[PDB]
RNA sequence: GUGGAGCCGCCGCAGGUGCAGAUCUUGGUGGUAGUAGCAAAUAUUCAAACGAGAACUUUGAAGGCCGAAGUGGAGAAGGG
RNA sequence: GACCUGGGUAUAGGGGCGAAAGACUAAUCGAACCAUCUAGUAGCUGGUUCCCUCCGAAGUUUCCCUCAGGAUAGCUGGCG
RNA sequence: GGCGACGUCGGCUACCCACCCGACCCGUCUUGAAACACGGACCAAGGAGUCUAACACGUGCGCGAGUCGGGGGCUCGCACGAAAGCCGCCGUGGCGCAAUGAAGGUGAAGGCCGGCGCGCUCGCCGGCCGAGGUGGGAUCCCGAGGCCUCUCCAGUCCGCCGAGGGGCACCACCGGCCCGUCUCGCCCGCCGCGCCGGGGAGGUGGAGCACGAGCGCACGUGUUAGGACCCGAAAGAUGGU
RNA sequence: CGCGACCUCAGAUCAGACGUGGCGACCCGCUGAAUUUAAGCAUAUUAGUCAGCGGAGGAAAAGAAACUAACCAGGAUUCCCUCAGUAACGGCGAGUGAACAGGGAAGAGCCCAGCGCCGAAUCCCCGCCCCGCGGGGCGCGGGACAUGUGGCGUACGGAAGACCCGCUCCCCGGCGCCGCUCGUGGGGGGCCCAAGUCCUUCUGAUCGAGGCCCAGCCCGUGGACGGUGUGAGGCCGGUAGCGGCCCCCGGCGCGCGCCCGGGUCUUCCCGGAGUCGGGUUGCUUGGGAAUGCAGCCCAAAGCGGGUGGUAAACUCCAUCUAAGGCUAAAUACCGGCACGAGACCGAUAGUCAACAAGUACCGUAAGGGAAAGUUGAAAAGAACUUUGAAGAGAGAGUUCAAGAGGGCGUGAAACCGUUAAGAGGUAAACGGGUGGGGUCCGCGCAGUCCGCCCGGAGGAUUCAACCCGGCGGCGGGUCCGGCCGUGUCGGCGGCCCGGCGGAUCUUUCCCGCCCCCGGGGUCGGCGGGGGACCGUCCCCCGGACCGGCGACCGGCCGCCGC
RNA sequence: CGACUCUUAGCGGUGGAUCACUCGGCUCGUGCGUCGAUGAAGAACGCAGCUAGCUGCGAGAAUUAAUGUGAAUUGCAGGACACAUUGAUCAUCGACACUUCGAACGCACUUGCGGCCCCGGGUUCCUCCCGGGGCUACGCCUGUCUGAGCGUCGCUU
């Protein structure tokens, strides 16, 4: 139950924040689970999705044991594009269909220099959550 | 527009009222406001007491009321001087002073006094550093509580007398009566006139 | 309805021109240029007699009657068939005013409270909130409440010492301090009868609170407990005593139908 | 049967609580009705070209009108 | 010709201006228009939204700048 | 007791049609509307007795000579909690518990017994008590008598019971008391003997007394003030273009 | 005649500063109607409100008595509850209508002119420097202000000087830095639980079912929202004195700057003018033989003046100290910047405005001022063929669905096309009564009864009766073990290691004091504490009843299941 | 027979009611409570690769620098992916910049007309010669400079 009375509970004021999202609040609403085998070796959830993950889709019409990159990342309109899940048009032109990041699991990260520092600052601070049990 | 058998009124309507309405949605809201307008001032200042200064025994006027004691506003100078504290020292010990109050009376004068010594003896000071000038020790072995609550030495204490029993003697049920309610009421307004004809008979010769 | 729909420039047309005589907006141009203005009747008017914030939103009660109002919510709370009957499953559980023992004000995690629960066979009361998790039927969704939900038992209690964290978790259950009860709790939708989980000091302070009858409460001021209109109150043993039947007719049992 | 995401019973509570009319308000649609009418200032006709398509466009010829206080040729105001 | 007319400029609401009609003053003139006071007031027109059950009238007395209205008594209903 | 299979049996509505009888179109003001009285072409949605204050009475609930925290205050910093709870040397105050008079002011207990002062149309002392009396008065109490398988001896009961008794609420009446006035009158009192105080007896004025019933909350109805059930002027004012 | 000073004044694109306008919800100063009510209308009411005009601020205004009071007296202002719909005003009609005590919120006080005193002991500006950051100075030398009076000590609660007497060494800011900040100081960022497990439905799931005797997992986290449909666990988040980061803030301690108070007596000082007040005239107020304010005229006093609510003269008493000034808090806020919520409204509603709304558009202008939400989960927005000049079709295709095809969710009625059926010279429609057809349903069609008991016909199993084992309940009983209710008490028991209550009592207890001759007298009390008594609630032994829905054990009866 | 008319029902159209949704109100509340000559509020104009509006901006014009963030913006193109350079984007916002009218300020408001001062080049320039820069409103305070007066007076002749 919320107690923290400067944060919103109700319906429309939620969604009117949810819509009109900037950008960079925008990536971090567009996050998707790590893989059972990935989040056991990095000790983390969950991560904001980004342009060359190697990723399956786990809900939908088009899934099951499909690992292949994402391509492109629509913020506006909550949408990643993965290079193998496609579908013809009537002209016969093929176009990538757009399926929501809740929906989808990371199953090879694309490391640089901030992807560890984003990893292992939402690593440590797990172990302090731990360390409260005493 | 009457009827049967009903009050004649006179409501105060006739003017545009809904403009000026005071509606109290606020008032839990301020009174969780300055709640915390004492608790932020409580720990604010010290240990000095919460609800300020100690506030005289005063008698309340007008005949209804002179039966009972109310807290005043300040002990003031005379009261002041009698105790032996300075006019300007004594609000920075936590008395105030009301410079304007007047003592005709000498019983509600002692009160006071009495009062005010009383409050001295169950002070206690803070020197800043040290050397505690008319202080001692260790601060009453640190001072038994904080911090007090909404008067002093309770300022009010309306108080009544025993006077227990008494055995009803001769001279007491004879004479004390309503007749000397009635003859004395009479004197008081007979008593003007009755100088101006006995002036009458010294201007007779 | 903030100031009216009175901000709006507008006159009668009077006279004939065929038109009814409600005020008409002026100018021309526009749609709203010979449209009914103010009043309760056109589109974009204003409504009749429209709400005013000086309603009386708030009511007293004075204060003999919350506290009559509160020994009739506890007393009922005892008796097994009001308590029952107003939903909570109370068949698995023991002795009817609940006491856990002190120990339990301590608690400070729910893995604690939802096994207390199980052991004093008052989960499936908790297992019962779950099945009412419906969505609410009405406009009242858009208006930011969308879960309608059973409120099942409330745990009461003195000197909390975590017991309010750990059960807040679950789900339709209430906890309330017994220096400060309430009716809106203990009393649901004005029926009588909720299920309560007492705890030791708090059932004990229980009587020096409202005051058995021949000593006062000690904590409220000038308040003792309200006598009764009747003592004895099964009429099927009164009816059937032998002082009352002794004095009786007969009854007359004929029917005496009519008669061609 | 359509429709495609919410809703209802019982016990109490609370109203911006139920329409046929107000020459009611806003919106919609009829009959009248394929009806009244598309009649101020004399007037058009032949061929051709372009075109899916011509009483009305362009062109050629004929017939006519404004007839120099113009239905001609230029401006101020206004329009933009 | 007390001629006509363009532009410029002056006069503003109980005020303008009038060879005088109470004419004219932005389709408005026996006192303009726009906004507000204002949801002005009406003893006077019009309207006044579901069912069933039970009871069921009055247009007369007296006073009123009273006669299209009200108070008052009578009739009516409900609670007892 | 009798009759009948693959198209028949039964059934009815917002189905359609026929026929006989009855039947003018609603709303409205009105003595009277189908009216040659007015409003309505038609459909959809909207659309008019509200809310606040005061008061009256009924009703429901809590306490009850009292009642009431509404204004503050306290409780860990708590979603729900702008809630709820608590205070009592926070009952100040409000209405009630006492009326009357313009006012100064005054301000609600009688009846019996025994005796005495001219038991004088007037009273005084002591005791008993204690809201007077009359007529009705639900209910309750007493009750001679009455009612039971064989006759005299006893028990609980029940029903009937003429008559008698204590009488609630309440009504009518008579009497009493308090306040204002009015007439007639006489006596008493003393922080001081007076253009001082107190009392009497009869008659009238009062929204009084005669063993308290109010207060708080809620709902209902009615009246009023408010835009006040909705809609409606001809006007008036300020300030501007 | 010249020159010098000073006073009155000018000028300047002088050096350095300042004011203007906006917004105006609240606040301050003026100005100010009428509609309306009185059933008419003038005084009155509306209303000192609307409009008009000027000034501010985060609040403003007010504010430390020329007060209230009339007694045992209170003691600045502001706000609340009362006082109170009251005293009073009023064609005494309609209507209007304050205050003081009292209870609270909050509480805080001060300064000048004057009278004197100190050799103007004072301020501004410039110039170079102590020496500095983010710039302000106390230090240095010049130009002004200023004696027509700057600064110090002083203010009506009195003050000053000189005595005498006993105390005492202080406070303020700046600078560094360490130690905290009560919701645990503020601001900003980026993080922190647990299923996407098995079956299953579906266009797609967030559905439905399942997880050992540890309750499948988390929970200080089951607020919410978004995701192909309803989600504690897939994702933001939410929970937590959770963690880590960056900046900003209030306050301890080294170096500047400032620094004799109090009591008693004696002497001296002691106050605001065209103001108070009076007249008259307007307005206003509840203010009435005038409450306030303003004009004009007259115009003071000094044991005075003002007030004391009925004009005046006399008197006594009370009370305050006017015509100069500052001041926080509690209070107001429908404008602003941010926020939270709701028994609210749901596209004819709610703001005029959910959208390119103060927009299109209208008026010369002031001003007026709308309409207008919805494809789908995803554009996957209908390629290609064909007819036609094209709109527009006919096929094909996408999608769960085009019966969602670009104002496209659902798609009502009025109105119109069509097909089907029925009918038709007293305009149609309707009431009542049957009839004929039709749509459709139910039975299922000369095939309808259902369970009860008994005697018939063969079949198939096992109890019953009876007893024994065995647990569990029903009812009665010594109230036996426990048990509690109500009156009676006692052990005054626990009263000093008992609770509360009492306008019971005790002038012998105990503490600070008054009344008379260092002491004393109960010598009569005062402020406080003690301990007896009464009233009620807590245990022990007896006794009283019922053992009442408070129970268990034994034994009895009769049921029951195994 | 057909047509016409009428009553029901199916189906199609007209129409946008109902229902379900809601990035909008409305109400109450809390916290702060900040404009302007150092040019506000407002107005006008302009600015995008393809852009009319709304929105955002000011010739540095759909944004610059910086800090935070850490791979997008998207209707279509285009371009740098460089990030152990400096790093896309978006938020924050403390540095810079901010045309014209407006209290509006040289004077007028007609883009009308100046006046001093300085600068880069032309008469190497005073006496009105191109561009650019600075300055020039009213009120008023303190001070300065200049000086009016048969104002008052001094010392003089
Ligand atoms: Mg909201
Ligand atoms: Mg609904
Ligand atoms: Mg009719
Ligand atoms: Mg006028
Ligand atoms: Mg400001
Ligand atoms: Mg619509
Ligand atoms: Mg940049
Ligand atoms: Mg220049
Ligand atoms: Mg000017």
């Amino acid at each position: 139950m919320k107690f923290n009375p400067f944060v919103t509970s109700d319906r429309s004021k939620n969604r009117k924040r949810h819509f009109n999202a900037p950008s960079h609040i925008r990536r971090k609403i567009m996050s998707s689970p790590l893989s059972k085998e990935l989040r056991q070796k990095y000790n983390v959830r969950s991560m904001p999705i980004r342009k060359d993950d190697e990723v399956q889709v786990v809900r939908g019409h088009y899934k099951g044991q499909q690992i292949g990159k994402v391509v492109q990342v629509y913020r506006k309109k909550y949408v990643i594009y993965i290079e193998r899940v496609q579908r013809e048009k009537a002209n016969g032109t093929t176009v990538h269909v757009g399926i929501h990041p809740s929906k989808v699991v990371i199953t090879r990260l694309k490391l640089d220099k901030d992807r560890k520092k984003i990893l292992e600052r939402k690593a440590k601070s797990r172990q302090v959550g731990k360390e409260k049990g005493k | 527009a009457p009827s049967r058998n009903g009050m004649v009124l006179k409501p105060h309507f006739h003017k545009d009222w809904q403009r000026r309405v005071a509606t109290w949605f606020n008032q839990p809201a301020r009174k969780i406001r300055r709640r915390k307008a004492r608790q932020a001032k409580a720990r604010r200042i010290a240990p000095r007491p919460a609800s300020g200064p100690i506030r005289p025994i005063v008698r309340c006027p007008t005949v209804r009321y002179h039966t009972k004691v109310r807290a005043g506003r300040g002990f003031s100078l005379e009261e002041l001087r009698v105790a032996g504290i300075h006019k300007k020292v004594a609000r920075t010990i936590g008395i105030s002073v009301d410079p304007r109050r007047r003592n005709k009376s000498t019983e509600s004068l002692q009160a006071n006094v009495q009062r005010l010594k009383e409050y001295r003896s169950k002070l206690i000071l803070f020197p800043r550093k040290p050397s505690a000038p008319k202080k001692g020790d260790s601060s009453a072995e640190e001072l038994k509580l904080a911090t007090q609550l909404t008067g002093p030495v309770m300022p009010v204490r309306n108080v009544y007398k025993k006077e227990k029993a008494r055995v009803i003697t001769e001279e007491e049920k004879n004479f004390k009566a309503f007749a000397s309610l009635r003859m004395a009421r009479a004197n008081a307004r007979l008593f003007g006139i009755r100088a101006k004809r006995a002036k009458e008979a010294a201007e007779q010769d | 309805s903030e100031l009216a729909g009175h901000q709006t420039s507008a006159e009668s047309w009077g006279t004939g021109r065929a038109v009814a005589r409600i005020p008409r907006v002026r100018g021309g141009g526009t749609h709203r240029s010979g449209q009914g203005a103010f009043g309760n009747m056109c589109r974009g008017g204003r409504m009749f007699a429209p709400t005013k914030t000086w309603r009386r939103w708030h009511r007293r009660v004075n204060t003999t009657q919350k506290r009559y109002a509160i020994c009739s919510a506890l007393a009922a709370s005892a008796l097994p068939a009001l308590v029952m009957s107003k939903g909570h499953r109370i068949e698995e559980v023991p002795e009817l005013p609940l006491v856990v023992e002190d120990k339990v004000e301590g608690y400070k995690k729910t893995k604690e409270a939802v096994l207390l629960l199980k052991k004093l066979k008052a989960w499936n009361d908790i297992k019962k909130v779950y099945a009412s998790q419906r969505m609410r039927a009405g406009k009242g969704k858009m208006r930011n409440r969308r879960r309608i939900q059973r409120r099942g038992p409330c745990i009461i209690y003195n000197e909390d010492n975590g017991i309010i964290k750990a059960f807040r978790n679950i789900p339709g259950i209430t906890l309330l301090n017994v220096s400060k009860l309430n009716i809106l709790k203990l009393a649901p939708g004005g029926h009588v009868g909720r299920f309560c989980i007492w705890t030791e000091s708090a059932f004990r302070k229980l009587d020096e609170l409202y005051g058995t009858w021949r000593k006062a409460a000690s904590l409220k001021s000038n308040y003792n407990l309200p006598m009764h209109k009747m003592i004895n109150t099964d009429l099927s043993r009164i009816l059937k005593s032998p002082e009352i039947q002794r004095a009786l007719r007969a009854p007359r049992k004929k029917i005496h139908r009519r008669v061609l």
